[PDB]
């Protein structure tokens, strides 16, 4: 390069680190130590747009830019040593270095695919995900062996083509024709794997340096500001010469449209006055293959929303997700609705049940739970799940973190994942002899569900012929009109909701409370759904609920709707009565349904006081 | 002084005018001069790839005019005739390039040539010790796909005394020394490496293996048919997935250290992806052309057995199947489209050679026992119903087992099957016409009891499978008479009667050999679907069928015999080669269904 060039990017980088970058180097200057080692953190974007020539100089040979960056942040720090006032509580350190982030989102360089060999000296950014760890080891950089023939030493360096070798010299460069440690660095070896998610990949053996060993983790996402280059090897006479791709690392990240936005709000702010049309649509198009069955499909829904966790300060955590159930004769199409829900979540993980082993339900190697964090695992055939590996689910279904140490290893691991059951009620269905008794399940494994929905199939003339029509005539989605939705919309709709936290009030509780203690003892209350875990799920499907409608502020319409429809749940003994789930249809307007339940349940539970405020609400709409 | 700029890169030879390689140089140069404006440019700029047909060369054009010696030389001349196509290429492109900047400098790369649809396929079984270095043609399967890793080719070397460093062209990546130097004057040597300079270049690589089809030549010997390695040079790569039908042409070389003693390769040239003769069309036009077809195929499926028309009629459904609905396409959720039969009745019947002439007239077969296998052996651990896709994997002594028959619920109803090392995904596709023979559990099956009893079933297996027929063993007179008669002989209106031969005719059968070409023809050209009449029918016997049953006892009615009935009319459109559904399609659905329905459970 020419001799002004970097004369002129050295000045560049200096100006800029000396204009906005004096408080990390500040602070990096009163440190102990003298010369271990400290980085500093540049942005790209802000002195790529300063001056125009820097980029054209920099992204075609990113090897001189780190040096000469590192030569200015020195100069920086010695003017600043120079120009101190406090004396006394600091220290000059000649170990620095340069780690730039904050490249721009062009397509050919936030590659998420590994160059086949076309990328050499390019500067790139690659995601993935953590396989395998090296041990931390030592290397030798420059020896300054001794002088031999001649007088002046020698200081030759090492090559990292040639994995760490040295050349014996002969020819020195010395004027005339005669011609004949405590140094130490750091190393490691990591192996990354393309994610799948975005998408068989293959791998990348990244190379760390210096202080970014003992920064990384086995299964984390990663993001790495590195160079590409190549490792030959000792050459072999005729035979097949062997070469690799390999990624030096630059920097670290430990991660893990305005549009879409305001779509959602013109949706649900056209839709003021009424506001049920809006769910009604949304629990419209969750599978929209099947007829009718609308409290199953709000449901779904309404398990899929989430949660939130509430920690305690010293040591205890509660659950903060739903789990849902279903029992019911064969052809109802359970399994449709666990094929829609293993795609709109971002991560899920379909198995068998039966077919699968105990490795997968536990820690054997990652099984199924773990695997599934954050998440949803969807389980089928529960009937005979291995009885041992049906029970040794307690602790991780409702602790959230399994706890074994299995061979003497003892290891701890998190798993937050909400579970899908689907199983057949084995024996010929009963109206009586309760769940406990057709599937002859333990009642402390019945108490964990959330939801446990019903299904029977009776006698009727007109739902037969429906559904005979729908299926012969080809019929796919008979409301002809164009509404719909897609499937990548509902899939941001529920990827975008899980971020707001909702807050409970005073107009809400009273409700759950007065009806828990109602339901603690009516004249049966059950046999194992009237614990202490049923109030610490009227709040989590309450809450739920709420976060579905675009607001954070709980209200009397989410909880008469949480209330009422758990009690529907609850099939056989209630406090108003059941109602079969598949014999049940879109009402044609809900503000009158809704008005009428609030009338329903606000008078034998004596809230009186609210039903004037609720209907004067009502009212001024 | 050199017209062609690019003669460096390609033959490394001192530019002489008494080659008799101008010619065709000449020769090809016209012929894409001529041709050019077809090609876009983008695309050779940036991978260099001419697909020339060999049909357009063999049409007798320029190229054939002034040397008739084509086919010869490629032949026998693997890269003296290949490079010629570079050449001109690159001369044509870099002229056209000159020309346009001239109207209105060049430093385009490398340019391979590509020939493929070579006709005369010499398969393998053939290649020993002549075709050496010789073009020929392959077709066969991928199962072997491998990593990625880089070689160089053109890797450069240091000097000696003063500089003029050179790019000596390394061959086929083995090491080599460049004992003597060109340069201007003195001695050579400069045995250093220099692996750092842009001169070095460098491309990918890969490794294939090829296991040859089923063919011909089915011999009962348990010998794999032999298999050779691909290689893939540049630009290549990431063009096949594990499983493919794929053609490949390329030159035929000698490896080395697999010490004389190699192994044969093969280096790729030119890959294609994705065919039945013109006697095989005219002969399944006349098989279209008989009168009655039904019969023919219903009679002719095993000729040995006498009776057991029902049987055999539902077999022949089987064997065709339905049509797949993707209905939804953002969603989908596809629906299997092939029905699912099992046969149970008492044992001397005959039930287990209907099965055998099945599986033998099929694409693809296979035929397991109910005791050799386990769980580990029908799923994955390459299991059965794997290599049954697109088949069938009939399956014998079915009653007997009793730990796997929980373990194929999930793959024949969700049409996929994942692993089985604890469900970490990795799904595979499995495709399969499962077909199974049983007995009942008390050997012969007394005709006072019930039928839930006498199964050893439960209410979720038995709904699965679309018919169950039921056979039983009666002391007759006149058919006894007929068997005895007939099984000697060897040794020396409803849907049942017109289907039965009246003696007195010839019912010949047509040859199971000509029959297999009929199938793969049906299932790949013609899609049925249902019309408005048919409809109605299969709606009317739904209707009375569920009240009627809903009160009695029997195996529960859902709505998968409405979805059954469709695919069964569907599966009644392929054997004729229509798409239509008339009411007599639908008509000839509700006999056969009448066997193990409401027509048996009495
Ligand atoms: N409302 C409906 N509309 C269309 N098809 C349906 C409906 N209900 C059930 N089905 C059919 O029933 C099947 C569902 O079977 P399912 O009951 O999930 O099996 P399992 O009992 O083993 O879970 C689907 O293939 C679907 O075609
Ligand atoms: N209709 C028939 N015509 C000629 N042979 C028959 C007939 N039915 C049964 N057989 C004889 O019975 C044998 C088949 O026995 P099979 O009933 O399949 O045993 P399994 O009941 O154990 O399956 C064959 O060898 C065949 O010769
Ligand atoms: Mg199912
Ligand atoms: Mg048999």
């Amino acid at each position: 390069m020419n001799s002004d060039q970097v004369t002129l990017v050295g000045q560049v980088f200096e100006s800029y680190v000396s204009e906005y970058h004096k408080n990390d180097i500040l602070l990096i200057l009163k440190e102990r130590d003298e010369d271990a080692h400290y980085p500093v953190v540049v942005n790209a974007m802000t002195l790529f747009e300063t001056n125009m020539e820097i980029g054209e100089y920099f992204n075609m040979f990113p090897s001189e830019v780190l040096t000469i960056f590192d030569s200015a942040l020195r100069r920086s720090a010695l003017t600043i040593l120079q120009s101190l006032s406090q004396p006394e509580a600091v220290s000059m350190k000649q170990n620095l270095h340069a780690r730039i982030s904050g490249l721009p989102v062009c397509p050919e360089l936030v590659r998420e695919h590994i160059p086949k060999t076309k990328d050499v000296g390019h500067f790139l950014s690659v995601t993935g995900t953590v396989i395998r760890t090296s041990l931390v080891k030592v290397l030798e950089f420059e020896r300054d062996y001794m002088c031999n023939k001649c007088k002046h030493v020698f200081v030759i360096k090492a090559d990292f083509e040639q994995y760490y070798t040295f050349c014996r010299p002969s020819s020195c460069p010395s004027l005339e024709s005669c011609d004949s440690p405590t140094r130490c660095r750091d190393y490691q070896e990591i192996k990354i794997q393309e994610q799948v998610q975005r998408l068989i990949p293959r791998s990348m053996k990244v190379i760390l340096e210096d202080d970014l060993v003992d920064s990384c983790k086995s299964g984390d996402d990663l993001t790495i500001y590195g160079i590409v280059m190549q490792r030959w090897k000792p050459f072999q006479q005729d035979v097949r010469c062997e070469v690799e791709i390999v990624l030096k690392a630059n920097y670290i990240q430990v991660n893990n449209d305005e549009e879409v936005q305001k779509e959602f709000e013109d949706f649900w702010e056209y839709y003021k006055s009424d506001p049920f049309a809006g769910r009604n649509v949304i629990l419209a198009s969750l599978c929209p293959q099947v007829f009718g069955m609308y409290l199953v499909k709000l449901a779904v829904a309404m398990v899929l929303a989430g949660g939130i966790q509430r920690t305690d300060a010293t040591g205890t955590r509660v659950r903060g997700e739903s789990h849902l159930l279903l029992v019911g004769d064969p052809g109802t199409g359970k399994s449709q609705f666990l094929k829609y829900a293993a795609k709109i979540t971002p991560r899920s993980v379909l198995t068998t049940g039966i077919g699968s082993t105990s490795a997968g339900l536990t820690v054997t190697e990652a099984g199924a739970l773990v695997l599934a964090d954050a998440g949803l695992c969807c389980i089928d055939q529960f009937n005979s799940l291995k009885e041992h590996d049906r029970t040794s689910i307690h602790e991780a279904m409702e602790q959230q973190t399994i706890s074994v140490a299995k061979a003497g290893l003892v290891c701890k691991l998190n798993t937050r994942t909400t579970i899908l059951a689907a199983t057949n009620p084995k024996g010929q269905y009963d109206p009586q002899e309760s769940v406990s008794v057709n599937i002859a399940l333990g009642s402390p494994l019945l108490s964990r569900f959330d939801l446990i929905l019903v299904l029977l199939d009776t006698k009727n003339e007109d739902w037969d012929r429906i559904i005979s029509s729908f299926i012969l005539e080809n019929k796919g989605y008979p409301s002809k009109s164009e509404k719909l939705w897609s499937m990548e919309k509902m899939k941001t709709y529920f990827c975008l909701i899980r971020n707001l936290q909702p807050t409970l009030s005073d107009v809400g509780n009273q409700v759950l409370l007065r009806y828990y203690q109602m339901q603690r003892q009516s004249d049966c209350r059950n046999a194992a759904r009237t614990t202490i875990r049923l109030l610490e799920s009227l709040i989590r499907l309450a809450e739920a609920h709420a976060r579905l409608m675009f607001r954070d502020t709980v209200t009397l319409e989410d909880a008469i709707t949480v209330v009422s429809v758990m009690e529907s749940s609850m099939q056989g003994g209630a406090l108003l009565g059941g109602v079969n789930a598949l014999h049940t249809s879109f009402p044609e307007n809900p503000g009158e349904q809704y008005q009428r339940q609030c009338e329903l349940i606000l008078e034998k539970l004596e809230l009186q006081s609210l039903l004037s405020e609720e209907l004067r609400r009502l009212e001024r709409l | 002084f050199i017209p062609y700029k690019g003669w460096k890169l390609y033959f490394s030879e001192v530019y002489s005018d008494s080659s008799p390689l101008i010619e065709k140089i000449q020769a090809f140069e016209k012929f894409f001069t001529r041709h050019i404006d077809l090609y876009d440019k983008d695309e050779i700029e940036r991978k260099g790839s001419i697909l020339v047909d060999f049909k357009e060369l063999t049409e007798g054009g320029e190229v054939t005019n002034l040397i008739p010696d084509i086919a010869t030389e490629l032949r026998d001349a693997p890269e003296k005739t290949l490079a010629c196509m570079g050449l001109a290429i690159h001369q044509v492109l870099t002229k056209d390039l000159e020309r346009h900047a001239a109207e209105l400098m060049v430093n385009v790369p490398h340019i391979h040539a590509r020939v493929y649809n070579y006709e005369p396929l010499t398969q393998l079984k053939n290649v020993r010790a002549n075709y050496y270095g010789k073009y020929i043609a392959l077709r066969g399967t991928v199962v072997r796909v491998s990593n990625i890793k880089p070689l160089c080719t053109k890797m450069a070397f240091l000097c000696a005394a003063c500089g003029e460093i050179q790019s000596f062209p390394l061959p086929d990546g083995k090491y080599s020394l460049p004992t003597k130097c060109p340069v201007p004057v003195c001695r050579g040597r400069s045995f250093t490496a220099l692996r750092s300079s842009p001169l070095t270049v460098t491309m990918d690589w890969q490794s294939i293996k090829i296991q040859e089809l089923m063919s011909d030549d089915q011999r009962e010997a348990g010998r794999i048919p032999r298999t050779i390695e691909c290689e893939l040079v540049h630009d290549l790569v990431d063009s096949c997935v594990p499983g493919d039908t794929v053609t490949i042409t390329g030159i035929v070389k000698v490896s080395n250290a697999e010490k004389c003693m190699f192994l044969l390769y093969i280096e790729a040239n030119s890959i294609s992806n994705s065919e039945f003769s013109l006697k095989d069309l005219y002969a399944i036009q006349e098989i279209q052309a008989e009168e009655n077809l039904f019969k023919l195929i219903v009679n002719s499926l095993c000729p040995v057995i006498f009776g057991h028309e029902l049987v055999k009629a539902g077999l022949a459904l089987a064997l065709f199947g339905g049509s797949q609905k993707y209905a939804d396409d953002k969603n989908r959720i596809p629906i299997r489209g092939d029905p699912h039969i099992l046969v149970v009745g008492d044992p001397g019947l005959g039930k287990s050679q209907m099965l055998q002439a099945a599986c033998n007239v099929a694409p693809r077969g296979v035929y397991v026992c109910g005791n050799t296998t386990t769980t580990s052996g029908l799923t994955v651990t390459a299991g059965a119903l794997v290599l049954g896709d697109q088949g069938i994997c009939g399956i014998d002594q079915f009653d007997k087992m009793g730990n796997q028959h929980q373990a194929l619920l999930e793959a024949m109803e969700q049409q996929s099957i994942s692993l089985a090392k604890a469900g970490v995904v990795c799904s595979l596709p499995a495709r399969t016409s499962i077909i199974a023979a049983a007995n009942p559990v008390g050997g012969h099956y007394n005709k006072a009891k019930t039928v839930s009893e006498n199964l050893k079933m439960g209410s979720a297996l038995l709904s699965r499978f679309d018919l169950v027929f039921i056979l039983l063993d009666t002391p007759n007179e006149h058919h006894d008479h007929l068997l005895s008669e007939h099984v000697i002989a060897i040794r020396a209106k409803p849907l049942s009667e017109r289907l039965k031969v009246v003696p007195g005719e010839t019912i010949d059968p047509i040859p199971h050999q000509l029959l297999r070409k009929y199938i793969g023809y049906a299932r790949q050209y013609v899609y049925p679907r249902l019309s408005t009449e048919a409809a109605r029918v299969l709606q009317d016997f739904y209707l009375e069928l569920r009240k009627q049953s809903q009160r009695l006892n029997s195996s529960p009615i859902t709505t998968r015999q409405l979805e059954s009935l469709i695919r069964l009319t569907e599966a009644r459109a392929r054997l004729e080669l229509r798409e239509e559904a008339t009411k007599e399609d639908a008509e000839d659905i509700v006999e056969i269904m009448k066997y193990s329905m409401l027509g048996t459970y009495s």
